[PDB]
């Protein structure tokens, strides 16, 4: 899960992390007034979308850039009016990026040195890790490629927690000289602890900087939250608005359906995660255009089936559905019913292809065969794949 | 130390198994069936019912007791997410040679702490969390997989997806090849057993003549594995290995049904995984539907049929 920047910032603030003063607003005028209340040398306008690279993106309104520096509050409002409502397309969003409904108006600061610092559960040390680079402002992947030695890591023992030894040593590595050096250290200890507190899989600050005034500041942040931790981060998950989600998916989650909309015509719902990915795969390989990926989670239930069939069809971009389910726990029969029972109550008008296998095979093939419905039966996933494709030519 | 516990991954007819969260909806359901398959389920657990009975079986208070009273060499966990973590350490404390956590949804941080405890000991070997479990066609079944589709045989299977394993199991029985041991390592980013823990076993198990590896986007478990194969499965007496990685078409930054299936910050993509495994002489199927025939051909190319 991901929260907006102003949400992340408050959280980091509430936990002793030096962020920049800011106010949130959802209109061009609030933005203006917000620039006034701040009252500072320079202001910073930042569209609030979960994506990154905003400061290099482009709004649909024609505006270029998601982060704008200006000393004049009236400009803040003029720029805002170009952010509020439009679509921002950063190098990390789709083609039409995301629609912005809120903007952050914060106090700019001067940046002497820019450094990249981040904490994450590393799938190599199977533990928390500190990842710093004295070269900030840039996308990390890059710096890595371009100059590996410029990267510094430090495995933190999840039971001992971070140690000055580590913190200070990282601070040194980041470039923070003498006096400042210990400030960056304290801050890094802050991030780690905040990181653990909020069950975050990662907290990324870029730049983790230094001002001329000699202040260590997290000028930007990106926190990814471990979804499996919602049950003990109730307050943090309440802030997840679910506004930037593709219209559809929201619906699916209402019936606990793992939906992930792609850009295709051949919708398809499968049970089990891997088969879900596998089906998109085998579809694309055969010139297909997976319209999505759906996962009926653990077990199924005529409810889900129908529901799953309703979301998929409500989408006018679909020209076929590829059902691929492996009857393990719940036999294929109970699945077949949910399918046929839905085709009728849904009066679907898209060529449907179904591929069943496992417990109760033969029986469920009759449940379908019988219904007299236009259900195309495939022999395996290859079969289902290729056929599901022609059905949209 | 912990690598010494790989040995425990090979359950068999001798494996006596207990269930944690025994009287729960899941524990109960998969236990009635764990029986019907032929698994030696000797009892289960739940706080405050020590002495009682469930499914005609005993219900102890502690994993500790249950083991010392049934001699169970294994334990399975179906418990809800907020308690699966505790459930594992409890098995670890009671030193149960084998622990299989099925539960999906355990906070990652919790798993990191478990891995910490875990790696500094060799009595307990963990499978999971968020996995189907493990099965020795005919002799033992710990988990939630459809036992009947399996048939004792030669192919050794290790995978990060359950449904994708079933696909594989189905395919190697159609071709009449059968499975030696199937280990579903999980869909989470931090678990107690990886591809190499199993490749290690397969390679030294005479019963396993071939191996099917099933991975997907996310992490680098597939990569470390491809490395290992190059080092340990090269030579004349090398066993054939067929694989299929899932997610060649997944959009970045998205969690694909599996907390661990996600390409992030440039890492996790499927193509590297296929390029790496191939470098280690792994024969990769480009279709999840060709797992069966592919490995069938490999055994063929070596008159191993
Ligand atoms: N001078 C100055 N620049 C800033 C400030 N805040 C952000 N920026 C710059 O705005 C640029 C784009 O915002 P960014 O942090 O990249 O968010 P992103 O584009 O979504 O990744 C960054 O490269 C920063 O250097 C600030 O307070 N003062
Ligand atoms: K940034």
């Amino acid at each position: 899960m991901n929260l907006q920047e102003y949400q992340s910032k408050k959280l980091m603030s509430d936990n002793g992390v030096k962020v920049q003063r800011f106010f949130v607003a959802d209109t061009a005028n609030e933005a203006l007034e917000a620039a006034k209340r701040l009252n500072a040398k320079e202001i910073v306008l930042k569209a609030q979308i979960l994506a990154g690279g905003r400061g290099k993106g482009v709004f649909s309104s024609g505006l270029k850039g998601g982060v704008h520096l200006t000393k004049d509050p009236e400009v803040v409002g003029q720029l805002a009016k170009q952010m509020i409502g439009y679509n921002l397309a950063t190098k990390q969003t789709p083609k039409e990026g995301v629609k912005v409904n809120k903007v952050m108006v914060a106090e700019a600061l001067d940046i002497s040195r820019e450094t990249y610092l981040a904490i994450l559960m590393d799938r190599s040390c199977n533990g928390p890790v500190l990842v710093g680079s004295p070269q900030g402002g840039v996308d990390i992947e890059e710096v890595a490629a371009s100059n590996p030695e410029l990267i510094f890591k430090e495995q933190i023992d999840i039971i001992e927690g971070i140690k000055d030894s580590q913190a200070q040593r990282m601070a040194e590595n980041l470039g923070f000289l003498g006096p400042l050096q210990n400030q960056a250290a304290d801050q890094i200890k802050k991030l780690y602890n905040l990181f653990l507190k909020i069950d975050a899989t990662q907290v990324e600050v870029n730049p983790f900087g230094e001002t001329p005034e000699g202040q260590v500041v997290c000028f930007d942040a990106k926190i990814n939250f471990d979804d499996n931790a919602e049950f003990r981060q109730k307050d943090i998950f309440a802030m997840d608005d679910k506004s930037e989600n593709e219209p559809i998916e929201n619906e699916a989650a209402k019936y606990d359906l793992k939906y992930i909309g792609l850009d295709g015509n051949i919708a398809c719902f499968v049970n089990g995660a891997g088969l879900a990915m596998a089906t998109c795969d085998i579809i694309f390989l055969n010139g297909g255009k997976p319209a999505n990926f759906l996962d009926l989670g653990g077990g199924v239930k005529e409810s889900q089936v129908y529901q799953a069939f309703k979301l998929l069809t409500a989408d006018p971009k679909v020209e076929a559905i590829l059902v691929n389910i492996f009857g393990g726990i719940v036999n294929c029969a109970i699945i077949a019913n949910g399918i046929t029972k839905a085709c009728r109550e849904l009066e679907l008008k898209v060529p449907l292809v179904v591929r069943l296998e496992g417990t109760n095979v033969h029986e469920a093939q009759n449940i379908l065969t019988n219904s007299g419905l236009p259900i195309t039966s495939a022999v395996d996933l290859e079969d289902a794949a290729k056929k599901a494709v022609a059905s949209v030519t | 130390s912990y690598t010494a516990s790989r040995k425990h991954l090979y359950v068999d007819k001798n494996t006596k198994v207990i269930c944690q969260g025994f009287t729960g909806k899941q524990g109960t359901f998969h236990s009635q069936q764990a029986l019907e398959y032929g698994t030696n389920l000797v009892g289960g657990t739940t706080p405050g019912k020590g002495g009682k009975t469930h499914l005609g079986l005993p219900v102890f208070n502690t994993v500790k007791e249950a083991k010392e009273q049934t001699g169970a060499t294994a334990s399975v966990i179906y418990v809800p997410p907020p308690f699966a973590a505790a459930a594992i350490n409890e098995a670890i404390d009671a030193e149960v040679p084998l622990v299989v956590c099925i539960t999906e949804g355990i906070p990652q941080q919790d798993m990191v702490r478990v891995k910490h405890r875990l790696l500094r000991q060799g009595k307990t070997r963990l499978i999971g969390p968020n996995c189907p479990g493990v099965i020795n066609p005919g002799e033992c079944k710990i988990g939630i997989m459809p036992g009947h589709i399996h048939k004792k045989g030669r192919i050794g299977i290790v995978s990060r997806s359950g449904t994708l394993t079933y696909e594989a199991v189905h395919q190697t029985t159609q071709v009449g090849l059968g499975q030696s041991l199937c280990v579903g390592i999980g869909g989470d980013p931090f678990n107690g057993t990886d591809f190499t823990d199993c490749l290690e076993i397969f390679l030294n198990d005479p019963a396993t003549e071939g191996i099917i590896l099933i991975g997907e986007i996310g992490g680098n478990a597939e990569e470390n594995a491809a490395e290992f194969l190059k080092q340990h499965n090269s030579g004349p007496k090398s066993k054939p290995v067929v694989s299929f990685i899932a997610g060649l078409t997944a959009p970045p930054g998205r969690r694909m049904g599996h907390a661990g299936a996600i390409i992030a910050g440039g890492k996790g993509g499927a193509k590297e995984k296929i390029t790496a495994l191939q470098s280690a002489g792994v024969v990769v199927s480009m279709s999840p539907a060709q797992l069966g025939t592919t490995i069938y051909k490999e055994f063929e190319k070596r008159k191993m049929l």
